[PDB]
């Protein structure tokens, strides 16, 4: 399951897009939208195992974030995204999964959307094929988050 | 809008 999570400026969920087919399933039995960050997110995590595609003994769940500036202020979004960050992390405690946090950028926002996959998926995958992981989009399409994950732990060449 | 969280998982 790829999904994105638009949040506002009140950390609730206005409207929620999935990257990837597997997704809408966990989307539809979740309804994260007009949900806060920290249930909508549980959501995503409790419907994923339910449905089988992870597993409690190995669940690497990956989440990436970026502030698409709509609220900015001056130096909000610095702290912000580490409001994000924490907030990730504490849902991945909460439903007893593994974790990897990848913070995003606009710019890589945008990219991920071109090469159809979340900003997860992208953001590993982008790290993958600069250690010298030959990925495809159609392998990013495909493989797993714990066999990405796994292959950089192996074959880590680059930063 | 805000932040763009996007979850991978499998």
């Amino acid at each position: 399951p790829s999904i994105g999570l638009v949040i506002d400026k009140k950390e609730k969920v206005i409207d929620a897009k999935p990257l990837n087919n597997d997704a809408k399933p966990i989307l539809d039995e979740a309804a994260p939208k007009d949900m806060p960050l920290y249930d909508a997110l549980s959501k995503i995590l409790d419907i994923s195992k339910k449905n089988g595609y992870i597993n409690s003994a190995d669940n690497i769940v990956l989440f990436s974030a970026s502030i698409n500036s709509g609220r900015n202020n001056v130096s909000e979004s610095d702290k912000g995204i580490q409001e994000i960050i924490s907030t990730l992390k504490d849902v991945a405690k909460d439903a007893g999964v593994k974790f990897e946090i990848i913070p995003s950028t606009e710019e890589d926002r945008q990219k991920a959307l071109d090469q159809n996959l979340s900003m997860g998926r992208y953001a590993i995958y982008v790290k993958a094929v600069e250690e010298g992981v030959n990925l495809n989009l159609e392998d990013a399409r495909n493989l797993s988050v714990s066999e990405i994950l796994g292959k950089l732990e192996h074959h880590h060449h680059h930063h | 809008m805000y932040a763009y969280i996007d979850v991978d998982i499998n």
